[PDB]
RNA sequence: GUAGUAGCAAAUAUUCAAAUGAGAACUUUGAAGGCCGAAGAGGGGAAAGGUUCCAUGUGAACGGCACUUGCACAUGGGUUA
RNA sequence: GAACCGGGACGUGGCGGUUGACGGCAACGUUAGGAAGUCCGGAGACGUCGGCGGGAGCCUCGGGAAGAGUUAUCUUUUCUGUUUAACAGCCUGCCCACCCUGGAAUCGGCUCAGCCGGAGGUAGGGUCCAGCGGCUGGAAGAGCACCGCACGUGGUGUCCGGUGCGCUCCCGGCGGCCCUUGAAAAUCCGGAGGACCGAAUGCCGUCCACGCCCGGUCGUACUCAUAACCGCAUCAGGUCUCCAAGGUGAACAGCCUCUGGUCGAUGGAACAAUGUAGGCAAGGGAAGUCGGCAAAAUGGAUCCGUAACUUCGGGAAAAGGAUUGGCUCUGAGGGCUGG
């Protein structure tokens, strides 16, 4: 088993995404058996008011998470302001902040 | 205004090639403060000089051609330059079936399935090129025993 | 080279010595004929010959 | 650096009189007590921590004793 | 005199912006485009050299054009078993 | 911070006295465990070539996590890394060698190749030797990466596997080669011998452990070269050697790339002749010229085929002919576990 979060709380609070966007995006995107959108049992994605999470019935690559995140803050011409953190506390979350420009 | 000295000792600091280095082209007065490899850590710390990443040479083409060449692709006579002993020698593939014919003959004597007198009797004809791979050793084997 | 004896280094320290401009004030002495230092040497214009 | 296998063997070594400073390593699965020698650092791993506190309070008193 | 003539032509290649300066095709930074391509134009050492090493500064001369530049010149520093 | 070496001095403990230890049938093992003149052996200590095997570093493949690159489209993707020193203890025991039991033809064992056995094989059970092998200590407290807080300080991670006619170095063992057989000494270790020596049990002996003290002189920067050496010079010349990534390929060939290095060769504008260097050309094909000078043509690999002559080894890649891309498939060639 596999649980993994993506805390949205910087970002939300600034109006700077939409949670549920991004909701949408990891379960389209997301491929189970090699196949997108195929989530069925194996993957179930639950959004928040700032976190979303993924579990998994089997073996599910914490990176492959920060892949689509990435790729869906590149689609929403955010990826200059946003960037995906491990968090030091947890080791199965990843974080949302901005640059220190 | 040159930063010679800075970039030299920035290469040092940063356990890089100076070609790595880079410079905040906009704080060269800042930068040029610096004459102590102290003052260039600080520089580093504070973002001012960077290293840079290396130069991308990825092997994704050669692993993808690898892929194809296990499945048979750009190996016909078009594709060949050395002999077929450079490419794999004869010693080679002799030494390979001596080995897996004397580790079966040996196994079978150990299970008991032939006895040592036939066992010299396929050693001596496995050095004599009699039999030139598993399955048919195998076979010799049944037939004889029957 | 690196590896060099006790007595050329000593001879090599002389000549470094020995490779500079003639004081100013010497040339304000009474009766006075040096102009210059007519010794120099330069390490890649004339050989030590040791 | 040698190694001692013995709690026992360890307080023998802690009142020699070479002993200048014992050092007390806590990791994630056990406790190393280190005495600096005369020739040797000698080590000893705990990996009850419990066990390793009755050895802290044991040692002989005016050795200087450090927390790492 | 020849004569401001012969001549500067091997080793693929430079470009843009900014800084500095009396002065910039030639110094420095950044960006781009190329080369050496590990029997290297990379990283060391033995001979040989002997301070050429490092920092700062610089009128002239020298670096076969030029230079704000330096293996040049001036001052100081540097080699620990 | 952690070790080591060579000296010097004594102390404490241990060890031996059947005066000079104990264990194993043996190969040998254990931390100590007499000894003089004299004598003996070994190490130091050695060519070259070829094939195999082992170790290390590198290269390479997959998964985990960290950051970075790409993202109109595609990409569970591409890139960077993901570390472990001397030294100490313990374990392991390669390839050989050696020991015990046992007694072999229906001869067997065995290497890629050899080759081995009543002068004792196979088999069974042991001993020893190598290590740049494993574990722990050293040692995470370090290093590196990443994320913070301040403008020093804290946190997280540093994980789990596979693969080989691969490359560099080291080692092992075997074989080939010689009318060629491929240094010496310092130094160190071991052995034969047993003069002499203690105690009635306190002295003697002790290559054991721990503790204490000591460490001369000189060299050490830098270049090592298309600018630090020589060539009259910042000369396209000359000058010994170590490390050596990815792709293509037989290949430290050529061609392209990463690390590192570098754009240093005075620049600008034109595009005449002649030149230097590199090319091409209708039809003819050496008529050119002293002469095929120069250039062109041939070229790798696979299959087929190959004459005269010959010292029988060659000639030979003779000659002559066919094939070669891409893509999608099919067949064949292995390893380790499970009675
Ligand atoms: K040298
Ligand atoms: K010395
Ligand atoms: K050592
Ligand atoms: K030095
Ligand atoms: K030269
Ligand atoms: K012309
Ligand atoms: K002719
Ligand atoms: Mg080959
Ligand atoms: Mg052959
Ligand atoms: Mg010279
Ligand atoms: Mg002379
Ligand atoms: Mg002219
Ligand atoms: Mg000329
Ligand atoms: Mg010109
Ligand atoms: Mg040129
Ligand atoms: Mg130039
Ligand atoms: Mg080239
Ligand atoms: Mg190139
Ligand atoms: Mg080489
Ligand atoms: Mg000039
Ligand atoms: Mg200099
Ligand atoms: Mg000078
Ligand atoms: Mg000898
Ligand atoms: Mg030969
Ligand atoms: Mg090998
Ligand atoms: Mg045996
Ligand atoms: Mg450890
Ligand atoms: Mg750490
Ligand atoms: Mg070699
Ligand atoms: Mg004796
Ligand atoms: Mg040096
Ligand atoms: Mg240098
Ligand atoms: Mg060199
Ligand atoms: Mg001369
Ligand atoms: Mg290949
Ligand atoms: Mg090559
Ligand atoms: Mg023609
Ligand atoms: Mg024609
Ligand atoms: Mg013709
Ligand atoms: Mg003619
Ligand atoms: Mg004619
Ligand atoms: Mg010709
Ligand atoms: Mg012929």
């Amino acid at each position: 088993g596999a649980s993994f979060v993506i805390d949205c709380s910087k970002p939300v609070e600034d109006s700077i995404m939409e949670i549920a966007s991004l909701d949408k995006f990891l379960q389209e995107r997301i491929k189970v058996g090699g196949k997108a959108g195929a989530l069925g049992d194996s993957v179930t994605v639950t959004r928040d008011k700032n976190k979303i999470t993924v579990t998994c019935n089997s073996t599910f690559s914490k990176r492959y998470l920060k892949y689509l995140v990435k790729k869906y803050l590149k689609k929403n011409n955010v990826r200059d302001w946003l960037r995906v953190i491990a968090s030091n506390k947890d080791r199965n979350v990843y974080e949302l902040r901005y640059f220190n420009i | 205004v040159s930063l010679k000295l800075q970039k030299r000792l920035a290469a040092s600091v940063l356990k890089c090639g100076r070609g790595k280095v880079w410079l905040d082209p906009n704080e060269g007065n800042e930068i040029s403060m610096a004459n102590s490899r102290q003052n260039i850590r600080k520089l580093v710390k504070d973002g001012f000089i960077i290293r840079k990443p290396t130069k991308i040479h990825s092997r994704s083409r050669a692993r993808r051609m690898k892929e194809a060449k296990r499945k048979g692709r750009h190996s016909g006579y078009g594709k060949r330059k050395g002999t077929r002993e450079a490419r794999l020698p004869t010693k080679v593939l002799w030494m390979r079936r001596l080995r897996v014919l004397r580790r079966l003959l040996r196994k079978y004597r150990e299970s008991k399935k032939i006895d040592k007198h036939m066992y010299h009797d396929m050693y001596m004809k496995v050095k004599g090129n009699v039999f030139k791979n598993k399955r048919v050793l195998m076979e010799n084997i049944h037939k004889t025993k029957a | 080279p690196s590896h060099k004896s006790f007595m050329i280094k000593k001879k090599l320290a002389k000549k470094q010595r020995q490779n500079r401009p003639i004081p100013y004030w010497i040339r304000m002495r009474t009766d006075n004929t040096i102009r210059y230092n007519a010794k120099r040497r330069h390490w890649r214009r004339t050989k030590l010959g040791f | 650096p040698k190694q001692i296998h013995e709690i026992k063997d360890f307080l023998l070594t802690a009142r020699r009189k070479d002993a200048r400073t014992v050092k007390i390593k806590k990791n994630k699965d056990m406790v190393k007590f280190k005495v600096r020698c005369s020739k040797y650092l000698y080590t000893l791993c705990v990996s009850d921590f419990e066990k390793a506190d009755k050895l802290k309070q044991s040692l002989p008193p005016g050795l200087s004793v450090q927390d790492l």
